[PDB]
């Protein structure tokens, strides 16, 4: 859906 | 004649006539122009307006990490506890971030920096060993603050200005604080240009860092790695030797910059590119950041789309194609097939 | 030495020593090689195997439209009824299909053929007017058979070989018959290369048509228009004057061809490109096709993907981006931004 | 989802 494509992740420069 | 680009401006004077905090020779030289990031009091309505509009600003008087301003290597080694700390090592000044989980997808990627877990006293000692033998090895400690820190660090942490930053989190509708990353680097260290998908209040504690930011609409000039590559979200461009044949629109990039010192807090909005360097010959640097998940996506999209929403769309197309093709290496060939002689 | 490409082969002999059905001078000349499509009896297990594997085959003895073999302009005008028929008109031999609904998206597309609704006797009369005055205007009637046809056409339609084709539909798991398109063209008419998203049994009734097919894995060589363009699913390449600067991989295309005549049925598998031409100086042509929705997509995808599944993925990426950006014109710029210096 | 991207339409060279 159009809403899904705008969704953001939460990735950052930090090891899990 | 229109032929503004002040950069970090005239270096500030330290109180008590202690002289300039830094000088222009401690900044590296790059190919693009920059303009200053505003430096404002947290009580200035202009600063509220900039944060609200997801634009960068330096706040000079938040007291966000006031108790940490006394931090140095000796104090931290005594009180930071016996936990493990991730320390990156490199034979270059550039500490390009990479996602270890994605390395299986790209077998030909050889990291230039390596991660080693060690106790804090081992970190201090390795620094000493380097400094005394004139070595060229460089270290960058980057570790989230966790529950193993000692009692004095807990006290200092409890003394941060949570009143102020909790109000910001609420006013902006942001999600939870996800982590506080402690960053301890050597003079001259560089974190190359990248964007993060969280909101960042970047709190400088010791030493000075030059921060160069680019808005999300300069995606076209900064050439991020493919999303499945370990260096997802980092620029492919070598700022020290830009390859204009591969990356022609890097000739059009324009940055915003500032130099933050002890007590300053830089708002780095989500999806904004940032290149961060510890000043040459400035001694070690200490920073703590505050990472917050962004506010939820609106249920019904409003047009026109913002630059960062177009970035989000492109990331999701790359992710979906990787999953649907069953292999991330097929993403590029399919995309090229879709465009060649059709959209280009 | 490897330096096979028979094309349509030696023209067949008509029964009763009536001479060759066609000759090589009635075929247009093109830049690429071709190999023959097999011509088989419907009782030949090889033909079943080809249809099952979604490969083209000509079936010579289905009797699929046996009662329609007596059809000609006079018989149809007497019995086809008083309904409207879509007739396309063009000053060229090429009848490039276009979707009228998509023309609002592309204001600068000017069709080369125009559609006019008329009664069947008007169609016959316009043909006569052209033929007697030596005009260069060309007509192509293309109309789905509907409930307005006269009683004799109903009788003929009821006499088609539904036993045989209903069995094929069942054996292949296809969806419903969606329509029967009646195609009546003038000698030399060409429908340029395109693919359809339904399965097609193409039943030749009068005259001869040269059919040139390309598998879905030649997507890269045939350069379809953007999905939101009115000529979605049609090749951008002008087969009569290929622009090798815009369309370099058209130099690598390889076709499968055949000439179908009265009584032949050509299986055109879904997503297979086809270019269809009524033979020069062969008189008018009559065809009826049978379009079936494809079998449902499997719930869990199996790898490797088939060529046509990659085509389906690309179509869906283009559709989704058009909806998400709110404007189909922004699709190209975003795709280029995603690829330039990143995947190319 | 992966299944959606493989889904096909039913478009043909015929006016609606
Ligand atoms: O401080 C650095 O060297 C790098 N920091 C970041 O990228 C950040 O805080 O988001
Ligand atoms: O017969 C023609 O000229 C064109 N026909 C088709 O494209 C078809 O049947 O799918
Ligand atoms: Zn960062
Ligand atoms: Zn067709």
């Amino acid at each position: 859906l159009a809403d899904y494509l705008i969704s953001v992740g939460a990735d950052i420069n930090k090891i899990d | 004649m229109a032929a503004v680009a002040s950069g970090s401006g005239e270096p500030r004077e330290e109180a008590g006539a202690l002289g300039p905090a830094w000088d222009e020779s401690q900044l590296r030289s790059y190919s693009f122009p920059t303009r200053p990031i505003p430096r404002l009091s947290q009580s200035d309505p202009r600063a509220e307006e900039l944060i609200e509009n997801e634009e960068p600003v330096v706040l000079t008087d938040t007291n966000l990490v006031y108790p940490a301003l006394k931090w140095d290597l000796e104090y931290l080694q005594e009180n930071i506890g016996n936990g493990d700390f991730s320390v990156y090592s490199a034979s270059t000044h550039k500490f390009l971030y990479y996602d270890e989980k994605k390395m299986a997808n790209f077998q030909n990627f050889k990291p230039r920096s390596n991660r080693e877990e060690m106790k804090f006293h081992e970190f201090v000692e390795k620094l000493q060993d380097i400094q005394q033998r004139g070595g060229e090895e460089r270290l960058y400690l980057q570790q989230t603050l966790n529950d193993t820190v000692g009692r004095k660090i807990v006290m200092d942490f409890l003394g941060f200005n949570w009143n102020w930053i909790n109000k910001q989190q609420g006013k902006r509708g942001w999600g939870q604080l996800t982590s506080n990353l402690l960053l301890i680097g050597m003079e001259g260290n560089v974190t190359p240009a990248h964007y993060d998908e969280q909101q960042n209040f970047f709190a400088q504690i010791k030493g000075y860092k030059r921060c160069i930011l680019f808005p999300p609409d300069q995606f076209e000039c900064l050439y991020p790695y493919p999303v499945h590559h370990p260096c997802d979200r980092q620029s492919q461009v070598d700022f020290d030797n830009p390859d204009y044949e591969r990356f022609p629109n890097f000739q059009n990039v324009v940055g915003y910059e500032t130099v933050v010192g002890p007590g300053d807090v830089l708002y780095i909005p989500m999806y904004w590119w940032h290149h961060i360097e510890s000043l040459l010959n400035g001694g070690i640097t200490i920073t703590v950041n505050f990472w917050y998940k962004g506010a939820p996506t609106p249920k019904r999209i409003e047009y026109p789309l913002k630059a960062h929403q177009k970035v989000a769309i492109m990331r999701n197309i790359e992710k979906m194609l990787g999953e649907a093709l069953g292999n991330p290496q097929e993403v590029g060939p399919l995309l090229n097939t879709m465009i060649k002689g059709r959209y280009n």
